[PDB]
């Protein structure tokens, strides 16, 4: 009936879509997830939420999923929708490589998540998909690129952007530290420990918070490593040593 | 005469993003009865308090803790009509993985599929979101896996956890012990134990339901086996 | 405020139909009479800036050869009626090698108007009545006729009509103007004085449109070139 | 307040709001009247003009050789309702090789007008008809409300100002079987006399004469034709 | 108020407020009375004439359903012809599917179980219609049934529906039912319509009567305009 | 599934909805449209790179096919989709009829899909506003503007987006007879309508335009600057 | 605590509490009725309290038991349509069972397919939740004699004895102490403790005709309704 | 019937198609092209039946077409190929099957030439020199004979021609005028077709 009915895709007076932004406010609280391009490769490091003891860490990284050999996504939002739009992905990827004997090339496969999230805005009376994720990938067409998509169907290739808590500290630290066209994949890394500091309100970013996947190509191969805590670790020892260097430097 | 009936969802985004008929379910799950599972090296135990308000209702007849397959088991916190509706589903999906690929459903993947059927209440139109959580457990690959799914479809991977009543109590007794190096299942008595911290007026066979999936697979504790366990418990 | 697409007035017609008259009155104005000589149908462009080009708007179009519709209201409602209108007419002469009469055509355009419900029903007319108010004109078998609809579905035969804005104002003139033996020739000279009259902008070629459907002739291409004649008579 | 926005709705009272909102748009219709005779029936319809220029709408519409229909109510819901009517008589002659009874299609007319008033979301059909027709029972007139209850009635009136005519019929109906095709008509135009306001009278172009009976198919005498039934009448009493 | 505004909804006292108003429309509705007599029903349907022009049988309440059934109907008209339309496509599918005529406890439980459908959801609205259906049968016996808008149906030795529903039957349980011949009650239900018909509140009425019964030989037939008039005679003599 | 209308007529005889879409062009980026006398000409402003981000990603301008060009202010999902469905259409229109797709074509099936958009139920009306630049087999240049509520007028120039009266006033007060004429002088009329864009960046002002009798091509970032030094040079003359 | 149209439809509300399933209990009791079972170490018993308003009422048609199947036996309690809808369709769920299985349904079996009928209802806005519960009594092999209760919720428990309606806080409790000490009732023993349940709670000490008594036992499985005579005989034997 | 013979080289691909349309007994059309162009670099020539030639390749074509405007990078000729096989094998088992034989040149900027040979069936093999028709029966054993991996676009032209020679010499079909056509990094070049009025 009509009176037991949500609007969900009716324009407001203003002419924006409300259910839509109160969607964004969701990807707002969800935990910070950051991705840096570099030459040799490009990286995504998400921060862990809700760490408590009794978890078994058996997922291989909750927020990481592998779409195709040579695609990744990263995803801030309801868990829920972030799990159907996962496994859509990773079929609309197979699907491509029957019709045509390829690989997809990246911004399709994120267009077409696109598409299904601008649908879900465009009719059915049915909730938005509240999710907003960060796609990393190498292509034949055109090598490394990054991408963000967000509840609205929009969608960007950053080489550098962060869709979690603290996105629009983590975005200002990017920009003023991101140097357009230098590579070393080492570089971006140290750049995105130290936005993740900024980013996460405790300390000492430990380990076990945060997760880093790299994804460069290697012998034409494209492999997607996740980084062992304990190359985490190192990496975090080192964004201390240069915060030691600069306390040396005062 | 009104066919398939509503088209559009009943959970909205509220403007600060979160989804409050979920949230809703959610307090169904805390105001349901306790529920502890407990995962130890050896095998995952779940243990649930079964109270029945008078001694006319026989025990015997419904069991809180099913068997999903041979070697899953589920135990739940909530309403009680909406777990037999997924326990049926679950036994449904973990027999059509078996039909195709003629090997038992792994223990996450039945809880990812379970997990998918709770999502798409809260999105689908019509119906409301399910107010039951539950606490699979399975042994696959020799190690144990203990996985609880939320009325919303997220599910995440517990050695212990606790739901219902006091959950949050349960919780930091599991955290006081759940050393997790009981290479032995003795941790049923300190399930038992987890329980009987909320536990009303006395902890009887009858009163409380415990499942053991272990090597051997996921075996309901018989009532004289649950007498003998809560028989010197500590 | 919810309502209904479908729902009645406490005494009286349905609330969008009378919601969509309303909207025929922001629009331009059309003038359409009827003489023993022939059809004469006119309409005000109301071109909104000098860039637009003048001929991309169409206020006349031809549903067939004897044929012709003037627009008002929302113009983008009147495609779907205007094919519709061709397709009719192009079906009947398949079947029967004749042609189709005004009023046929009229009824067919006039059947799709009231087609709008929320539960079942057609997609493709549906939502809304439609906001136009179409004033066919065409010489049939019986003779010179011309016909006016409204988004209701009440097809009437109008010697002279007036549609649009100001289409009050306009109806008042044209019944004076109006003669039992009106030749076609004065009357396209009648209606372009009150078309100047009703119009505030100048009756400049390039504002109004005017074309005729003959006995002798198949309706004429809006008069091109030879509207500034006419308009020099005045 | 409430309970007036749906058919499905019911009111406190028990009565639908929504069927009797519909009932009105009859009531905002122009006047038509139907009478019958031991061989003929005749439904005089007053057609209304919109403008002087504009022509008079059409109210009586011919379903079948046996069947006429007047209208009086939403224009657009009586098409509807007549292609219905059209289709039935047509179907029943294509496999019965007969004409379907008067009685049995107002029957069929009645069920499909239920059904809109109950369901939710479909709305009543709005339009009131005066259906005639011969048949081997002999002439009929019947009324069908917006509600979907038809009546069977040997004289009738429906639409705005028709109460002036409902009061005509009943004192003359006694006269009605006993009287000759121009008598019968005689009787219904002077009905929708009274229904027009007395300054307006009845001329050629707004009244419709529709008749059918045991040697007459129905014929919508109309313009010329109605000049004849409308000669030798009475002055209007004023 | 609130609740009672779609018929999925329960009041918090526990009820279905739609239900409860279509049952007024029932109350609303003018008195139709059946009684079962030793041999077979009989039923009597006061119907007051709104219109003198209306050329009676009109808005007949009525109905024979089926050859062995017929029903009274007090409620919507329009509603109660949907009704029996359902009962005799009912009694027809039973006569073609199992080879009988339909038995009458079954046509009044799949008649009623069709009203009860309408009640639980919001999409339709409750009927607004009380029908009553009597049969007549030598293997089964006399049979009568009433079903309210709620969907119950009930066997009733004697039955009435409608405003005057209390005084009928109050002047119902006098008569001796079970033994009284059927021609015998025919009068008896002409009084009864003749006491409650209330004179002033309502306008003249014609009184609609119905046989089933061993005199019609099973079959649902309206009574004789002989054995008619006769009965409303003695209706009028008796009420004087 | 969902049967209900989203769009309704108000009491004031307005359809509600389709002006709230027509505010979502109105906050759109500003995109200018002008025909020359061979060459089509069209630009978008409002790129507002953040360094970070990537252009090719975020372009506004596209080929629906080598005879017709598009350009969107409104909503930029719903124009994802709008181009994607006028390219199906214009391959699908050679498959049937063959020949190429005549601009007016294009327009009118936009146009089409649009107002289908306001006569359905449970779908809400596209915000995009479009600039559909194209020439056809007699070599005339022609450009189409779609309304979100459906209607397609043909303009020789116009503008579309936030500030497009701003724009549209400058364009017809700045027309040239002859279209300015000379190619450069076509496109350097776009340069001072973005000159006239309320950022005036210059870098930030993206334009491509179509030969006409070739293929789309966009103008090169140091390219444009040299237009833009054009329009500068001119500004110097005027001093 | 009340969130939007928590109230007036099936949809969670803050606290996690369906109000429109808790408004459908409140339905049973709406009826003016009262239903009690036992189950017995060789038997099951089911009685209810029959009344009937108007003479002209038959008593046969006004039953609130029902035969599902030979071997199985329900009482209703809740509204007339709504119960006889939901003993209908656990009559063909039970049927379908037989079909495709093999074997006649276990009456453990017919009550969750009746309840998991009913969790969709509360689970699907579009459908009221239903206001009758049923009480199923079956003789089962190796499970003896067995009592079943569906709420509307759609609960469902094995019950030793229980019992629904009006009055039921104070019958559960009067059984609950004669189930401490039942020490394994024989038939005799299980029908005299239902009915003195009921003539207690009630406090009506009512005659033979006022109730019906349904029971199973495992000596004859078939489901038998007790004629009124049988039942007088238990009756004044509880009365001495 | 008619003739398709393909001859890839180092840099290249050779396509040469029959012209002539028959219907029954007469020759209709002399002109005829069975090749048509799926994009810049990739050729499709086809084969097979009276319908389903036309409506099989302007499908494939128009769809290759579609991908470039909406992704803005042509489909690399392997991957164009495989779609088409896609279509073809989807449709084998369907109410309308597709009674084509058809065979795709095309010329990648990493892959280089590739000619691709597909049955009616839908089988896609990839193969250095290739032919379709009655013809290709006499004519593969020259290619066979003469074919050398290494193969000037000179030499090869001379090929095509000494085995369309063989198909006037030994062969019952007319077959008077041949269309070919290379595919080479700038794109598909139309070399003079090779004509037999006795020249």
């Amino acid at each position: 009936s009509r009176r037991y009915d949500s609007r969900t895709t009716i324009f407001s007076p203003e002419g924006r879509l409300y259910q839509v932004e109160y969607a964004m406010e969701a990807i707002g609280h969800a935990g910070t997830c950051l991705g840096i391009l570099a030459n040799d490769g490009v990286l995504l490091a998400a921060e862990r939420r809700n760490i408590h003891k009794l978890l078994d860490e058996v997922f291989f990284s909750e927020k990481i999923y592998k779409l195709n050999e040579d695609m990744a996504c990263s995803v801030a939002g309801i868990t829920s929708d972030a799990n159907v739009l996962t496994n859509e992905l990773r079929l609309i990827a197979q699907r491509y490589l029957l019709q045509y004997q390829e690989p997809i090339p990246c911004e399709q496969l994120v267009t077409a998540l696109c598409d299904i999230k601008q649908a879900y805005t465009q009719f059915g009376g049915k909730r938005p998909f509240g999710v907003s994720l960060l796609y990393i990938g190498w292509d034949k067409h055109y090598g490394f690129q990054l991408y963000q998509s967000d509840p609205s169907g929009n969608y960007g290739g950053w080489k550098a952007t962060c869709i979690g808590n603290n996105s629009a500290a983590a975005v200002s630290m990017l920009k003023q530290d991101y140097k357009e066209g230098e590579m070393t994949l080492k570089s971006a890394l140290a750049l995105a420990i130290k936005v993740l500091n900024k980013t996460m309100d405790v300390s000492k970013l430990s380990a076990e918070k945060v997760e880093i996947a790299t994804l460069t190509r290697e012998n034409g191969k494209t492999v997607i490593r996740v980084l062992k805590q304990k190359e985490v670790e190192q990496l975090i020892k080192k964004h201390e040593e240069e915060e030691a260097k600069a306390e040396r430097e005062k | 005469m009104a066919e398939r009936g509503y088209s559009f969802s009943l959970t909205t985004f509220s403007p600060s993003g979160k989804l409050v008929q979920i949230e809703y379910a959610l307090a169904a799950v805390a105001g349901g009865a306790p529920s502890v599972g407990i995962k130890a090296a050896n095998g995952v135990v779940l243990a649930t308090e079964k109270k029945q308000k008078s001694i006319l209702y026989d025990e015997r007849s419904v069991h809180k803790v099913e068997p999903i397959t041979k070697h899953i088991g589920l135990v739940y916190s909530g309403m009680g009509p909406d777990y037999r509706v997924l326990v049926h589903r679950a036994r449904k999906l973990a027999q059509q993985y078996y039909l195709v690929y003629q090997e038992p459903i792994p223990t996450a993947q039945l809880v990812q599929r379970v997990a998918s059927v709770m999502q798409e209440y809260t999105q689908s139109g019509g119906v409301r979101p399910f107010g039951v959580s539950l606490l699979i457990c399975g042994w696959n690959e020799g190690r144990p896996y203990l996985f609880q799914s939320d009325p919303s479809g997220a599910y995440f991977a517990w050695k212990a956890t606790a739901m219902g009543k006091n959950y949050v109590n349960g919780k930091t007794f599991l955290e006081k012990r759940y050393n997790e190096d009981l290479e032995l299942e003795d941790a049923i008595h300190t399930a038992i134990l987890t329980l009987k911290e909320s536990f009303e007026g006395q902890m009887t066979e009858d009163n409380i339901e415990v499942g053991i999936c272990n090597e051997a697979g996921f075996r309901r504790l018989t009532p004289t086996e649950v007498k003998d366990y809560l028989a010197a418990i500590a | 405020y919810d309502r209904g697409v479908n729902t009645f007035s406490p005494e009286g017609r349905l609330f969008q139909v009378e919601y969509a008259i309303e909207a025929i009155k922001l629009g331009s104005t059309a003038i359409g009479i009827q003489t023993s000589e022939g059809v004469c149908l006119a309409v005000e462009k109301r071109i909104t800036s000098p860039l637009m080009e003048p001929s991309s708007i169409e206020k006349i179009v031809e549903i067939d050869a004897h044929i012709g519709c003037a627009m008002s209201g929302l113009i983008a409602d009147a495609k779907t009626l205007i094919d519709k209108a061709r397709v009719e007419t192009q079906n009947h002469w398949f079947t029967y090698n004749e042609t189709m009469t005004v009023e046929s055509v009229t009824q067919a355009v006039s059947n799709l108007a009231l087609q709008f419900g929320e539960e079942d029903a057609d997609p493709g007319a549906m939502s809304r009545p439609f906001g136009v108010a179409l004033l066919f004109g065409g010489v049939d078998e019986k003779g010179p006729q011309l016909f006016h609809m409204d988004p209701s579905g009440t097809f009437v035969q109008c010697d002279a009509r007036a549609i649009g804005s100001a289409s009050e104002g306009a109806q008042s003139s044209l019944q004076e103007v109006y003669h039992k033996s009106m030749t076609l020739k004065e009357a396209i000279k009648s209606s372009l004085i009150i078309l100047k009259q009703v119009m505030e902008e100048k009756l400049n070629a390039t504002n109004i449109e005017l074309a005729t459907v003959q006995p002798g002739q198949n309706f004429h291409m809006f008069t091109k070139e030879e509207l500034e004649e006419v308009i020099k008579d005045i | 307040n409430q309970y007036d926005n749906d058919v499905t709705v019911w009111s406190p009272q028990g009565r639908i709001h929504q069927i009797e909102y519909a009932m009105e748009a009859v009531k905002q219709g122009s006047a038509t009247v139907g009478l019958k005779s031991k061989t003929h029936a005749v439904l005089v319809a007053l057609k209304r003009a919109q403008s002087e220029l504009a022509a008079h709408q059409k109210k009586i519409l011919h379903v079948d050789n046996h069947i006429g229909i007047s209208i009086a109510g939403l224009t657009a819901d009586a098409r509807l309702l007549c292609n219905f009517m059209r289709q039935e008589c047509l179907d029943s002659r294509f496999v019965f090789d007969r004409p379907l009874p008067v009685s049995r299609l107002v029957s069929l007319i009645g069920s499909k007008t239920q059904i809109p008033t109950q369901r939710y979301g479909r709305r009543p059909y709005g339009v009131g008809l005066l259906i005639a027709g011969y048949d081997d029972m002999g002439p009929h007139i019947f009324q069908t409300c917006p509600s979907a209850n038809y009546f069977d009635c040997r004289a009738m009136s429906i639409g705005a100002r028709s109460q002036s005519a409902r009061t005509y019929l009943e004192r003359h109906m006694s006269e009605f079987m006993e009287c000759n095709l121009n008598e019968l008509v005689k009787h219904g135009l002077r009905a929708l006399r009274e229904t027009l306001p007395a300054e307006q009278d009845l001329t050629t172009k707004n009244v419709s004469i529709g008749i059918v009976g045991k040697d007459l198919e129905f014929t919508i005498y109309d313009d010329d034709d109605v000049s004849p039934f409308l000669e030798g009448l009475e002055e209007r009493p004023q | 108020t609130g609740y009672d505004l779609s018929a999925s909804t329960f009041s918090p006292d526990g009820r279905v407020f739609q239900v409860e108003y279509a049952m007024k429309a029932v109350e609303n509705s003018s008195t139709a009375i059946g009684i079962r007599c030793k041999d077979g029903v009989v039923f009597g349907v006061e119907k007051l004439v709104l219109s003198k022009l209306y050329e009676e049988g009109s808005n007949k309440r009525l109905f024979n359903v089926d050859r062995h059934v017929g029903m009274a109907v007090a409620g919507l008209l329009a509603d109660a012809r949907s009704l029996a339309d359902i009962a005799r496509e009912e009694a027809s599918n039973f006569r073609s599917n199992f080879g009988y005529n339909i038995p009458l406890k079954h046509l009044a439980d799949r008649v009623a179980m069709y009203v009860h459908a309408y009640t639980l959801y919001s999409a339709v609205r409750p009927f607004g219609c009380s029908f009553m259906l009597g049969s007549y049968s030598v293997n089964d016996g006399a049979q009568l049934y009433m079903i309210d808008p709620s969907g119950v149906s009930y066997g009733y030795w004697g039955c009435a529906i409608g405003k005057a529903r209390q005084a009928a039957k109050t002047e119902i349980e006098k008569l001796q039912m079970k033994e009284m011949t059927c021609r015998d009650i025919v009068k008896e239900v002409a009084k009864i319509i003749y006491i409650v018909h209330d004179e002033v509140k309502d306008k003249a009425f014609e009184l609609e009567l119905s046989w089933v019964g061993e005199l019609t030989n099973g079959r649902h037939e309206i009574v004789p305009k002989d054995i008619r008039e006769e009965a409303e005679k003695y209706a009028k003599e008796s009420l004087k | 599934s969902y049967d209900r209308a989203i769009t309704v007529f108000s009491p004031d005889g307005h359809l509600f909805q389709v002006e709230y879409a027509q505010e979502a062009v109105k906050k759109g980026s500003t995109a200018v449209g002008v025909r020359g006398r061979d060459i089509v000409v069209l630009g978008v402003e409002k790129k507002s790179v953040a360094k970070l981000q990537d252009e090719r990603t975020v372009r506004k301008i596209c080929a629906l096919d080598d005879n017709v060009c598009m350009a969107f202010a409104g909503l930029t999902a719903d124009a994802r989709i709008v181009i994607n469905r006028a390219r199906v259409e214009c391959q699908s229109h050679r498959l049937t009829v063959e020949d190429p797709v005549t601009v007016e074509y294009i327009t009118r099936y936009i146009a089409s899909l649009k107002q289908r958009y306001t006569q359905s139920n449970g779908r809400r009306p596209f915000g995009i506003s479009a600039l559909i630049v194209g020439f056809d087999f007699d070599g005339t240049p022609r450009l189409y503007q779609t309304d979100p509520s459906g209607t397609y007028h043909a303009w020789k120039a116009n503008a579309i987006g936030r500030g497009a009266k701003s724009v549209r006033e400058f364009l017809e007060k700045n027309y040239t007879d002859e279209a300015i004429e000379t190619d450069d002088l076509t496109i350097k009329l776009v340069i001072k309508a973005l000159l006239e864009v309320v950022q005036s960046g210059g870098k930030n002002i993206e334009l491509a335009v179509m030969r006409r009798d070739q293929s789309l091509k966009i103008l090169n970032p140091e390219e444009i600057e040299k237009y833009v030094a054009e329009i500068e040079k001119e500004k110097e003359e005027n001093e | 605590s009340s969130a939007g149209f928590d109230r007036h439809i099936t949809i969670f509300s803050p606290e996690g509490r369906l109000y429109q399933v808790e408004y459908a209990f409140k339905a049973i009791n709406q009826g003016g009725l009262t239903s009690v079972a036992v189950r017995g170490k060789d038997c099951a018993v089911i009685v209810t309290q029959k009344k009937v308003p108007d003479k002209l009422l038959d008593s046969s048609t006004v039953t609130h038991l029902f035969k599902i199947t030979e071997n199985i036996g329900c009482v209703m309690t809740g509204m007339t349509a709504d119960s006889r809808s939901q003993v209908q369709r656990a009559r063909y769920e039970a049927a379908n069972w037989k079909y495709k299985y093999g074997y006649e349904i276990p009456v453990d079996m017919l009550c969750k397919r009746i309840a998991d009928i009913s969790q969709v209802y509360t689970q699907n806005a579009e459908m009221r939740p239903l206001g009758c519960c049923m009480i199923l009594i079956g003789i089962d092999e190796e499970q003896g004699p067995q009592v079943y209760k569906c709420d509307p919720a759609g609960y469902y428990c094995g019950f030793k004895a229980t019992a629904a309606g009006v009055k039921q806080t104070e019958s559960t409790s009067f059984l609950e102490k004669k189930v401490k000490k039942k020490f394994d009732w024989t038939f005799e023993q299980t029908v005299e403790t239902a009915i003195t349940c009921l003539s207690t709670v009630l406090s009506i000490d009512f005659k033979p005709s006022e109730i019906e008594v349904g029971v199973v036992t495992v000596e004859n499985p078939k489901f038998r309704i007790l004629t009124e005579a049988e039942i007088d005989a238990h009756l004044v034997a509880l009365a001495e | 019937m008619e003739y398709l013979i393909g001859i890839q080289g180092p840099d290249y691909v050779l396509v040469a198609s029959d012209r002539v349309a028959a219907s029954n007994i007469v020759q209709m059309k002399d002109d005829h092209d069975k090749m048509f162009k799926m994009s810049e670099k990739i050729l499709l020539l086809c084969v097979g039946e009276a319908g389903d030639t036309v409506q099989f390749a302007e499908y494939i074509q128009k769809n290759v077409q579609l991908y470039k405007m909406r992704n803005g990078y042509e489909l690399s000729p392997t991957a164009a190929a495989n779609f088409t096989r896609r279509n073809l094998a989807d449709c084998l088992r369907s109410r309308t099957p597709y009674h084509v034989n058809l065979l795709l040149a095309g010329y990648d900027e990493h892959e280089g030439p590739a000619l691709y040979y597909m049955d009616y069936l839908a089988a896609l093999a990839k193969a250095p020199f290739a032919a379709h028709g009655y013809g290709a029966f006499l004519t593969l054993s020259i290619l066979d004979r003469y074919y050398t991996p290494t193969i000037s676009r000179e030499r090869a032209v001379e090929l095509l021609r000494k085995c369309l020679e063989e198909l006037q010499k030994r062969f019952i079909l007319n077959l008077p005028t041949f269309s070919v056509r290379i595919i080479d990094k700038n794109g598909i070049h139309d070399l003079d077709n090779i004509s037999f009025p006795k020249q």
